[PDB]
C-alpha cells in the first residue's frame, strides 16, 4: 500500500559535455488500474528543471508550490532562481513538513546561467540532498535504474550520445516495472535550445 | 460503490450516473440524482462515502456560484477543476478528509471545446477524453478502448454509452438500478430521459 | 519453538599454517544475572578436533552427551578405532549438522551457534559454523554472539584472505585472538573475564589451555572523564 | 546498573560505577553518573540517560537561582526542586536518582527518588539494576555512622558484588566525598575490587 | 516465537548460449548487515553434466542439493547408469519441491546445462515447484538489477534499426561464450556498486560437451 | 553509517565513511556525514539523514548568531547543550545520532549526543552501523597522548575498519582536523581505497537506436 | 494475469498472456500459462503458479491410465471431476488455482469446466480467469457469437487478452493461442503483446487515446 | 448469499432458487440450478460455501439413490430430510464442517401430501407450509404471512412466489439474476421453464 | 521463594523457607519445600507447585525401582533422573529444583536443576525468587567446609534477608540434615530470625 506505490512512475537525469537530460514516463494508475498516458512528472521554472516522483496529488501541489514561490523569487531579485540556490529551496520546503511529509522524491537539473555548468540532485521525502556528477533515479523502478545507469552512463557524454544512454535506461526499466510506462519524454537541456522528445514504447 | 462515467465527444460531455442509494440491507431509493450544476456550463457528478458525498458537492457549487455573481463572468472548466482539486487537496490532511469522488465536464464558451476533468478524493486530477470511478473502470474502459472517436456526434456517444452499461449489468454483482445521463454543451445542460424512458 | 534459559556468550577462532585456534570464556549468563562460571564450552573430541558451543546450556549439555556416544559408538567392532579409522573434525560436523538441521524440520531446535575446528588425518585445517537452523559456512575466522561483530573485525587485519593462512605463526594467531578477548570483555555485559583457549596443531598436536584471564588493560584514563559536558570538577 | 550514597561521621559519600550499557553493548564504559547540582549538593543518575540528564540539568538552574536572591540552599529544599519534576512527569520519565548533600547544621542527608516521585529520607540508599544483590550485604554489615575510611570500605565492598553478578553494571568504581572539608575524587580500578 | 527461515543474501545467475550455458554466482553470504565469508560456494556440479545452484536460505539450499545429488546417484542405480536428461531433471526437482509444498524450501534453485540435441539449456523454479525453461534468468537478491540489462544486451530490447524510425527491430545473433562471460562480468560489477548485498567474489560454471569448466574472478569487498 | 573521533595534544580528529543506505541498495556513492557547526567546531553524523544535515544546520546559524552578538568565539559546550536540549524536546523523533567535535578558547573538546537528548564524553566515540568494528580498532590501538599524525592515523584506520566488515557502510574516508591556535583541515577524500575497475565492454549505441514520436524545442523567458 | 477460453462452432478457443510478478517487479514475461495436460484436454493457469503446474500435470497421468483400462478416450468431465475432488480434498490447506479444463470428446461436443480450490467445478461457455479478466470480458461479451469463424475466433481471443494487458498492470508479455478440436487441440503461435499493439491500433483505428 | 425459497400448496411443492453465482468481482454464470433431485418425488435445493455446497448435495443424492434400488421401495420425504439432518449433524462437529443450507420438498404417495423440510447447515431442522434461507427470508416472509393459505392451487402459488420475487428484485442490493422454479407432485418433478421464458 | 543446600564438614544440610503465595494470598504459610526421594538422597522444591511435587513423586518411584535391583543409587545419578524430566519437557514445566545427597565414599554434594534442565554440580547452590538478595552475603561469607554449627548458622542468617526483602517468601525456617548419622529436622521461629 506505501503511499509512495499506488501511483507510480519514474525519473532518471544525467549530465554530459556542458549539457543535461531529464527523463521521465507517462504513466498515472490507481494500483493495477492504468488511467492516464499523458501525465508528465518533469516541470520547469526559468531554466531549472524539476521532476517529481511519488503520490501524484503531491507531484501536482509541489509544482505550483514550487511555481508559485519561484515567480516571487524573479520579481524580488529581478532574475531568475539558479539551479543550486533552488535545490536548497525544494529541500528545506520538503522539511517544514517532517512530520506528515509529501510522499515525493524529487530529482532537480538544470545549467548554471553564471559559471555554466551542469547540475543534477535527488532528495528523499523529508529533504535530504543528493548532489552526482553522474545521474539521479527516483521511483518504483528505482533499482532497475540503478541498474541500467551504473553500466550505460559515461562521462562527458555528447548531447547526442547522451540522449541515446539516457532513452535507453529509462525505456529498459520501464519495462521490468510493473507500474510505470504509457510513454516517455525526454529532454535535452543545453546553456540554450532545449529539445523535447517522446519515444515509443511498449503500451503493457 | 456507485457508477460515474463520463465521456468528450465532439463537443459536448456526457455524464452516467447509477440512481440506487443503498443503506446496509435494504435499497431506500432508486431515482437518485448524484449530479449538481455548478454554472450554466459546467456539470459534476459524484460517489463517495455516504454523508461526505453532497455536503462537499454543494459546498463547492456555492463557492462557484458566489464567484460567478460576483465577477458577473462564468468560471472555466479547467479552473472550475482546479479549485476543487485544490479543495479535495487540502481536505486529505485534515483531521477528517471527505471521501468523494468527481467528473467535471463542462463546455468552454471561450475555446468552444467540451472539457472533462476526472477527480478522485487524494486530490488527484487528469484531463481525459472518458473517465470513471471506483470499479466501474473495469467493465467498460476496455470497450472504449476498442470504439471511441473523438470526431463522434453526440449522438453516437450515447449508443457507445448504452453498451458500456449493459456490460455493467451482466457482469457487475450490485444492481444500480440504471442510470441518468445528461448533456453539457455551447446551449448548456439538459436531461436524456429517454435512456431512462426505454 | 521454545526459548533459551542459561546462556553461553562469543565463541572465536581461527586458521594459521599449521592449524587452528579456538577461544570462548566460562560465564553461563541466566538473562542479566550471571549465575556460573565452572562452564567449559570447549568440548574436545578425539584428539583431533574441539567444539566450542553457544547458546542455551541445556542444550550444550545435550549434544556433548551425544558427541561422546558418537566416541564411545565407533569403536565398537573397529580395531582402527584410534589410527586409520578414528573420527574426523568432518564426521563428526557432518553429523552435527545434520541433526540440527533435522531438528529446525521438526520446529524443535537446539537454540545454538557451533565451531568445530580440528586438522584431517592428511593434515588440512578444518573450521566450520553451525547454527539452530542448520546453516554453515567455512572461513579463514570465525565466531557467535558477539564475536561476529567485534572479534571477526581484528582477526581479519591478521588473515585478510584465504591466500595468508600459509604464514601466519601459531604464536601471532594467539597473540590476537587474546586482544580480541579484551575487546570482547571491554564491550559486552554478557561475557566473563576468565576463559579457555584450545590449539590445534598437525604437529605438535592438541593443547588445552584453561581457566586465564585478561590483563594489560587500560582504565586509567577514567580519572580525566568528569560529568558529561558542563562539569568541570 | 550500581549507584548509592551513604551517610557517616563528617557527612556522607556517594559512589557509583561507570557502566552503561545499550542492549548487551557497552555504549560508555567509563561514565560520570555523579552529577553536581550545586557545591555541597550532588546526586547519583540511574534509569533512562537522556531524561536523568536534563532533570539535573533544570535542577541546578534553579538552585543557581536560588542562592543567588535567597542565600544558598539547604539539602531537603534540592531533593523537592528534584521530585517536582520526577512526580508531575511520571508519564515520560524513568529516573531512579539518589541525592546527597552536606549541610553544616544537619550534617549531612540522603533521600532517594524513585519512580514515580515518592521521597524519602534514609541513613543511606542503594539504586540501579545491580541494588538487588547487595540486600543481604548492605542491610546485615551497616552500622551507624563509621569514618571516613570505615566506611570507604563498604561503599567499595557493595559496588565491588554488585558489578560481579549484574551484567548491565560494571567499570571503574566512581566516589566523592561531600565534606566540610568539601568535594573529594575517588577511582578504585578493576584488578582492585575484584580482588577481594 | 520461533522463526525457521533466514535469508543469506547471495545472487545467481543462468544464461543458456547456443550450445553451452553458464550459471555464475557470487561467493559473499551474509546475515543481517554482517559477514559470514567473503567465499562459500552457491553453484555445484552434480553429475551427468548439470550445474545447479538454490539460493535463499543457505540451509535450505544445501538440503535440496545434497537431496537432488543423492537424487542422481540412484537413477543410475535403477536405470542401468543410464545418463539424467537435464530435463528429465527439472521434472525430477518439482517433486522434491512440491514434496515440501506445506514447509517449503525458502529459495529459488536454477539448473542449467545441455538438453538431447546439444543445445545449451537452463531451468528456473518456484520456491514449490513451478518450472519454467528460461534462456536467461537472474535470480537472487539482486536479480531486479541485472535482468533490465541482459533483457536490453542479450536480447536487444528496445532497440532498433538506425534510419528506419521504430519500423526494424536490430536482429539478434548469438554470442560465444567469450562475449556471455564478459556480459556476466559487467553485470556483477554493477551490481555490486549499488547493492550492499553483493560483492567479494564471483564464480562461473561453463557448462559444454567436454564436462564442467569453472572460472573466478575478485570482486570489491566493499 | 560509520563515525568516530578522537582527541590528541593540540586538537581533535573525526572521520566518516561516505556511504548513504536505504534499503539494501546504495542512494550516495560519496555522501558528507562532516559538517560544520562553526569555523573550528564540527559535527558528524549517523542515522537519519535529514534528520542530523537538518539539524546542524539550525545549530550552527543561532551559534553564528550568538557568537556576533557576545563577540567571542563559539564555545564547544554551547553547541552541546544546544543541539541536546533540542533532541530531547522532540523525545527522539528526530533520529539524529552524532559526534560534536572542536576547539574554543579553552581547549579541545569532544561529545556523543544520541537521538534522546543524551551525551557522553571521552577521548575516542564511534557512531553508526559499524560502531563494533570501529571499536575494536580502537580498543585495542589506543594510548594516551598521540601525534596529530597518529590520531589522524587511528581514526582514519578506525573508519576502514568499518567499510570493509560492515555493509551499512563503505566507499571513501573523510577527516577534518582540528588544532589549537590554527585553522581546520577539512580533508574530503583522504583515502580512496575503493575505485570501480574498468568495465569490460563500452556500451554506447549508434546515435538513432531509440525510436522517436515527436521533437521540438520548448521556450524558457517572455 | 488473464486467461480465457470460449466454445464456438470450430470447438474451442483458449488464450493466455505470460507475465509473472513478484510484488511490483516482472520477474518474467515468458510464463507457459496453458498446461499441455495431454493431446486432447488443456488446462489453464491462474491463482497458484506451481498448484496449477504440479496438479494438472497429475491430472494428466491419471487420464493415461483410465485410457488404458477401458481402452477409451476419456471424458472432460470425467477429468474435471478427478482434478476437483484431489482439489477438494486439501480444501483448507491453503491451495490456490482458477482454471479452465478444456477438451471436446465425440460425445460430450466441446467442453469447458472452469475450476477452482474453493472445490467449485462450473460448466460453461465462456470463462476469463485473472487480474485482467473484467477487460478481456468486455471485448468478449460484446463480440462472441457461436457462428464465429476459426480466423476470427482466434481473433477474438486475442484482441481480448490485448485489452487486458494494456489496462492491467499485472498483465502483459506475449498472447499465446490454441484451439482444441475433436482431434486433438493446435497451437498457434506466441504473439509478443509489445509488437501486436502497434499493429492492431494501425489496422484497426482502435486505441486512439494512444500516441504513437 | 444465494436465494432459496421455498412453499407448499395444496397437492405439491415448489422451489425458487437464483440462477447466478459469483466469484469475487465478476459472474461467471447466470444459468445455475441449484437444485438435485434425490429420487423421482425428492427434490433438494442448496445455498451456502463455494465448494460445499454441491460436494454435499451429490453426496446426499448417492445415499438415496442407493437406498432405493437396494430396497427396491422408495424412501419418505420425512425419513430422507432425517438422514440429512443427520448428516450435516456430525459434519458441524468434525475437523471441518460443510456450510450448506438447504430445502427438501417431496411428494409422500404414502399419505398424498406434500411435504416441505428446510434444514441449516447446524442441524437444525423445521417442518413448514413455506421457507427461505439467508437474507432470502427477512424480503420475503411478511407478504407470505399475508396472502398464504393451505387451500392454494399449484396455480396460486406460483402467484404467489412471483410477488416475492419481484420484492427481492426492488428492495435487496445482489443481482442475482432471477430465479429457476420446480415442481414435485404425485406425478413426479417437472420444471416451471416459463417463470424463466416471461 | 527460598531454598538452597549446603555442604560441609560431614556432608550436607539443606534449608527453606515455609511461605508458598498464589498472588499476594498466602496459601499456606507452613510449608514442607523439602521433599525426600530417597534415604540419603533428599531435594528442595522451587518453581511451580503442582508440577515439582508430581516430578519428585516420580523421581523416588525410579529411584525405589533401582536400589531394588541395581543396589542403592549414588548421589549424581539421582540428579540424572531430575533432570530427564525436566528436560525431555522444559515446556509444560516451571521448576526450580535443587538436589542435595550424602554418599559415604564422595562425602556429601549438591546439584542444581534450573528451567531448562541444565543440571550444575556446585559446593552450594540456592533458589528461589528470594536468593536475588542474598547473592552479597552468600558469596562473600563462604569459607569452604564449615562445622556442623558453624554453617547452620549461615542458612540461619541467609534465609534471614531472603525472608526481609522478598514478601513472596517467609513462615518458618526449615533444615535437614543429611549426614553419616543420618536425617535430622530442624525448626526455627520467626521471633527468631528477625531477632539477628
Amino acid at each position: 500500500s506505501d503511499p509512495s506505490s499506488i501511483n507510480g512512475g519514474i525519473v532518471v537525469a544525467m549530465t554530459g559535455k556542458d549539457c543535461v537530460a531529464i527523463a521521465c514516463d507517462l504513466r498515472l494508475g490507481s494500483q493495477s488500474l492504468g488511467v492516464s498516458n499523458k501525465f508528465e512528472k518533469i516541470f520547469h521554472y526559468g531554466h531549472v528543471f524539476l521532476g517529481i516522483t511519488g503520490l501524484a496529488t503531491d507531484v501536482t501541489t509541489l509544482n505550483e508550490m514550487f511555481r508559485y514561490k519561484t515567480n516571487l523569487y524573479k520579481l524580488k531579485e529581478e532574475r531568475a532562481i539558479e539551479p543550486e540556490t533552488f535545490t536548497q529551496l525544494v529541500s528545506s520546503s520538503l522539511y517544514e513538513r517532517r512530520f506528515g511529509p509529501y510522499f515525493v522524491g524529487p530529482v532537480v537539473a538544470g545549467i548554471n546561467s553564471k559559471s555554466g555548468k551542469p547540475f543534477i540532485a535527488g532528495f528523499d521525502l523529508i529533504g535530504c540532498i543528493d548532489e552526482a556528477k553522474d545521474f539521479i533515479v527516483s521511483g518504483t523502478a528505482s533499482d532497475q535504474l540503478f541498474g541500467m545507469c551504473e553500466s550505460l552512463y559515461e562521462p562527458n557524454l555528447e548531447p547526442e550520445d547522451l540522449f541515446e544512454t539516457i532513452s535507453q535506461a529509462l525505456l529498459n526499466a520501464a519495462d521490468r516495472d510493473a507500474l510505470s510506462g504509457w510513454g516517455a519524454v525526454v529532454y535535452i537541456i543545453k546553456k540554450d535550445e532545449v529539445v523535447k522528445r517522446y519515444l515509443k514504447m511498449r503500451q503493457d | 460503490m456507485d457508477i460515474i462515467l463520463g465521456i468528450r465527444v465532439q463537443d459536448s460531455v456526457i455524464l452516467a450516473s447509477s440512481k440506487a442509494v443503498t443503506r446496509g440491507i435494504s435499497v431506500l431509493k432508486d431515482s437518485d440524482d448524484k449530479t449538481r450544476q455548478l454554472s450554466p456550463h459546467t456539470l459534476m457528478s459524484f460517489a463517495g462515502e455516504a454523508g461526505d458525498t453532497v455536503q462537499f458537492a454543494e459546498y463547492i457549487q456555492a463557492n462557484i456560484q458566489l464567484y460567478s455573481i460576483r465577477e458577473d463572468y462564468e468560471l472555466s472548466p479547467q479552473a472550475v477543476s482546479s479549485f476543487v482539486r485544490q479543495e479535495l487537496a487540502k481536505s486529505i490532511r485534515s483531521r477528517r478528509p471527505y471521501q468523494v469522488n468527481v467528473l467535471i465536464g463542462g463546455y468552454d464558451k471561450k475555446k468552444n471545446k467540451p472539457e472533462l476533468y476526472q477527480i478522485d478524493y487524494l486530490g488527484t486530477k487528469v484531463e481525459l477524453p472518458y473517465g470513471a470511478h471506483g470499479y466501474s473502470g473495469f467493465y467498460t474502459f476496455s470497450l472504449l478502448d476498442h470504439h471511441y472517436r473523438p470526431d463522434m456526434t453526440t449522438e453516437e456517444g450515447l449508443d457507445l454509452l448504452k453498451l458500456c452499461v449493459q456490460e455493467l449489468e451482466k457482469r457487475m454483482p450490485m444492481d444500480f438500478k440504471g442510470v441518468i445521463v445528461k448533456i453539457v454543451d455551447k446551449d448548456g445542460i439538459r436531461q436524456v430521459d429517454d435512456f431512462q424512458a426505454q | 519453538t521454545q526459548q533459551p534459559i542459561v546462556t553461553g556468550t562469543s565463541v572465536i577462532s581461527m586458521k594459521y599454517d599449521n592449524g587452528v585456534i579456538i577461544a570462548a570464556d566460562n560465564l553461563g549468563s541466566y538473562g542479566s544475572l550471571l549465575r556460573f562460571n565452572g562452564v567449559e564450552r570447549l568440548i574436545p573430541v578425539g584428539d583431533n578436533t574441539v567444539v566450542g558451543i553457544s547458546g542455551d546450556i541445556s542444550d550444550m549439555q545435550h549434544i556433548e552427551r551425544l558427541l561422546k556416544d558418537l566416541v564411545t559408538e565407533n569403536a565398537y567392532d573397529n580395531p582402527l578405532a584410534d589410527a586409520e579409522e578414528a573420527l574426523e573434525p568432518s564426521y563428526i560436523f557432518e553429523y552435527l549438522a545434520t541433526v540440527m538441521y533435522q531438528r529446525r524440520s521438526k520446529m524443535n531446535p537446539l537454540w545454538n551457534a557451533i565451531i568445530v575446528a580440528g586438522v584431517q588425518s592428511n593434515g588440512d585445517q578444518f573450521l566450520r559454523y553451525v547454527n539452530l537452523l542448520g546453516v554453515t559456512y567455512s572461513s579463514p575466522t570465525l565466531a557467535t554472539g558477539f564475536g561476529a561483530h567485534m572479534a571477526n573485525p581484528l582477526l581479519r587485519k591478521v588473515v585478510d584472505r584465504e591466500s595468508d593462512i600459509p604464514k601466519t605463526t601459531v604464536q601471532v594467531a594467539e597473540e590476537a585472538i587474546v586482544n580480541a578477548m579484551r575487546v570482547l570483555y571491554y564491550r559486552d555485559a554478557r561475557s566473563s573475564r576468565n576463559f579457555s583457549l584450545a590449539i590445534i596443531d598437525k604437529n605438535t598436536g592438541l593443547t588445552f589451555k584453561k581457566n586465564l584471564q585478561v590483563e594489560n588493560m587500560k582504565w586509567d584514563f577514567a580519572k580525566d572523564i568528569k560529568g558529561y559536558g558542563t562539569q568541570k570538577i | 546498573t550500581s549507584i548509592m550514597a551513604v551517610t557517616f561521621k563528617d557527612g556522607v559519600i556517594l559512589g557509583a560505577d561507570s557502566r552503561t550499557t545499550t542492549g548487551a553493548y557497552i555504549a560508555n564504559r567509563v561514565t560520570d553518573k555523579l552529577t553536581r547540582v550545586h557545591d555541597k549538593i550532588w546526586c547519583c543518575r540511574s534509569g533512562s540517560a537522556a531524561d536523568t540528564q536534563a532533570i539535573a540539568d533544570i535542577v541546578q538552574y534553579h538552585l543557581e537561582l536560588y542562592t543567588s536572591q535567597y542565600g544558598t540552599p539547604s539539602t531537603e529544599t534540592a531533593a523537592s526542586v528534584f521530585k517536582e519534576l520526577c512526580y508531575e512527569n511520571k508519564d515520560n520519565l524513568t529516573a531512579g536518582i539518589i541525592v546527597a548533600g552536606y549541610d553544616d547544621k544537619n550534617k549531612g542527608e540522603v533521600y532517594t527518588i524513585p519512580l514515580g516521585g515518592s521521597v524519602h529520607k534514609l541513613p543511606y540508599a542503594i539504586a540501579g539494576s545491580g541494588s538487588t544483590f547487595i540486600y543481604g550485604y548492605c542491610d546485615k554489615n551497616f552500622r551507624e555512622n563509621m569514618s571516613k575510611e570505615e566506611t570507604v570500605d563498604f561503599i567499595k565492598h557493595s559496588l565491588s558484588q554488585a558489578i560481579k553478578w549484574d551484567g548491565s553494571s560494571g567499570g571503574v568504581i566512581r566516589m566523592v566525598v561531600l565534606t566540610a572539608a568539601g568535594v573529594e575524587r575517588l577511582i578504585f580500578y578493576p584488578d582492585e575490587y575484584e580482588q577481594l | 516465537q520461533f522463526n525457521p527461515y533466514g535469508d543469506n543474501g547471495g545472487t545467481i545467475l543462468g544464461i543458456a548460449g547456443e550450445d553451452f550455458a553458464v550459471l555464475a554466482g557470487d561467493t559473499r553470504n551474509i546475515t543481517d548487515y554482517s559477514i559470514n565469508s567473503r567465499y562459500e560456494p552457491k553453484v555445484f556440479d552434480c553429475g551427468d553434466n548439470i550445474v545447479m545452484s538454490a539460493n535463499g536460505f543457505a540451509a535450505d539450499g544445501d538440503a535440496l542439493v545434497k537431496r537432488f545429488k543423492n537424487s542422481v546417484k540412484w537413477y543410475h542405480f535403477d536405470h542401468n547408469d543410464k545418463k539424467l536428461s537435464i530435463n528429465s531433471a527439472a521434472r525430477n526437482i518439482q517433486h522434491l519441491l512440491y514434496g515440501k509444498r506445506f514447509f517449503p524450501y525458502y529459495v529459488h534453485t536454477i539448473i542449467a546445462g545441455l538438453d538431447e540435441d546439444g543445445k545449451g539449456a537452463v531451468y528456473s523454479f518456484d520456491p514449490v515447484g513451478s518450472y519454467e525453461r528460461e534462456q536467461c534468468r537472474a535470480g537472487g537478491a539482486a536479480a531486479s538489477l541485472i535482468m533490465p540489462f541482459l533483457d536490453n544486451q542479450v536480447n536487444f530490447k528496445n532497440q532498433y534499426e538506425p534510419g528506419t524510425n521504430g519500423k526494424v527491430k536490430k536482429p539478434l545473433k548469438y554470442l560465444s561464450v567469450e562475449e556471455v562471460i564478459k556480459l556476466v562480468r559487467d553485470s556483477f560489477t554493477s551490481a555490486t556498486e549499488r547493492h550492499i548485498q553483493v560483492g567479494d567474489g564471483l564464480e562461473i560454471l561453463i557448462v559444454t560437451k567436454d564436462g564442467v569448466r569453472k572460472e573466478f574472478y575478485e570482486l570489491k569487498r566493499d | 553509517t560509520t563515525i568516530v573521533g578522537v582527541k590528541f595534544n593540540n586538537g581533535v580528529v573525526i572521520a566518516a565513511d561516505t556511504r548513504s543506505t536505504q534499503g539494501p541498495i546504495v542512494a550516495d556513492k560519496n555522501c558528507a556525514k562532516l559538517h560544520r557547526i562553526s569555523p573550528k567546531i564540527w559535527c558528524a553524523g549517523a542515522g537519519t539523514a535529514a534528520d542530523t544535515e537538518a539539524v546542524t544546520q539550525l545549530i550552527g546559524s543561532n551559534i553564528e548568531l550568538h557568537s556576533l552578538y557576545t563577540s567571542r568565539e563559539p564555545r564547544v559546550v554551547s553547541a552541546l547543550q544546544m543541539l541536546k536540549q533540542h533532541l530531547f524536546k522532540y523525545q527522539g523523533h528526530i533520529g539524529a545520532y552524532l559526534i560534536v567535535a572542536g576547539v574554543d578558547p579553552t581547549g579541545s573538546h569532544l561529545f556523543s549526543i544520541h537521538a534522546h537528548g543524551s551525551t557522553d564524553v571521552g577521548y575516542y566515540l564511534s557512531l553508526g552501523s559499524g560502531s563494533l568494528a570501529a571499536m575494536a580498532v580502537l580498543e585495542s590501538h589506543w594510548k594516551q597522548d598521540l601525534t596529530k599524525e597518529e590520531a589522524i592515523k587511528l581514526a582514519s584506520d578506525a573508519i576502514q575498519a568499518g567499510i570493509w566488515n560492515d555493509l551499512g557502510s563503505g566507499s571513501n574516508v573523510d577527516v577534518c582536523v582540528m588544532e589549537i591556535g590554527k585553522d581546520a583541515e577539512y580533508l574530503r577524500n583522504y583515502l580512496t581505497p575503493n575505485v570501480r575497475e574498468e568495465k569490460q565492454k563500452s556500451y554506447k549505441f549508434p546515435r538513432g537506436t531509440t525510436a522517436v514520436l515527436k521533437e521540438s524545442i520548448v521556450n524558457i523567458c517572455d | 494475469t488473464t486467461t480465457l477460453a470460449f466454445r464456438f462452432q470450430g470447438g474451442i478457443i483458449v488464450a493466455v498472456d505470460s507475465r509473472a510478478t513478484a510484488g511490483n517487479w516482472v520477474a518474467s514475461q515468458t510464463v507457459k500459462r496453458v498446461i499441455e495436460i495431454n493431446p486432447f484436454l488443456l488446462g489453464t493457469m491462474a491463482g497458484g503458479a506451481a498448484d496449477c503446474q504440479f496438479w494438472e500435470t497429475w491430472l494428466g497421468s491419471q487420464c493415461r491410465l483410465h485410457e488404458l483400462r477401458e481402452k477409451e478416450r476419456i471424458s472432460v468431465a470425467a477429468a474435471s471431476k478427478i482434478l476437483s475432488n484431489l482439489v477438494y480434498q486439501y480444501k483448507g490447506a491453503g491451495l490456490s488455482m482458477g482454471t479452465m479444463i478444456c477438451g471436446y470428446t465425440r460425445k460430450e461436443g466441446p467442453t469447458i469446466y472452469y475450476v477452482d480450490s474453493d472445490g467449485t467445478r462450473l460448466k460453461g461457455d465462456i470463462f476469463c480467469v485473472g487480474s485482467g479478466q473484467t477487460f478481456a470480458y468486455g471485448v468478449l461479451d460484446s463480440n462472441y457469437k457461436w457462428d464465429l469463424s476459426v480466423e476470427d475466433a482466434l481473433y477474438l481471443g486475442k484482441r481480448s487478452i490485448l485489452a487486458a494487458a494494456h489496462r492491467d498492470a499485472y498483465s502483459g508479455g506475449s498472447v499465446n493461442l490454441y484451439h482444441v478440436t475433436e482431434d486433438g487441440w493446435i497451437y498457434h503461435g506466441n504473439h509478443d503483446v509489445g509488437e501486436l499493439f502497434w499493429k492492431v491500433k494501425e489496422e484497426e483505428g482502435s486505441f486512439n487515446n494512444v500516441i504513437g
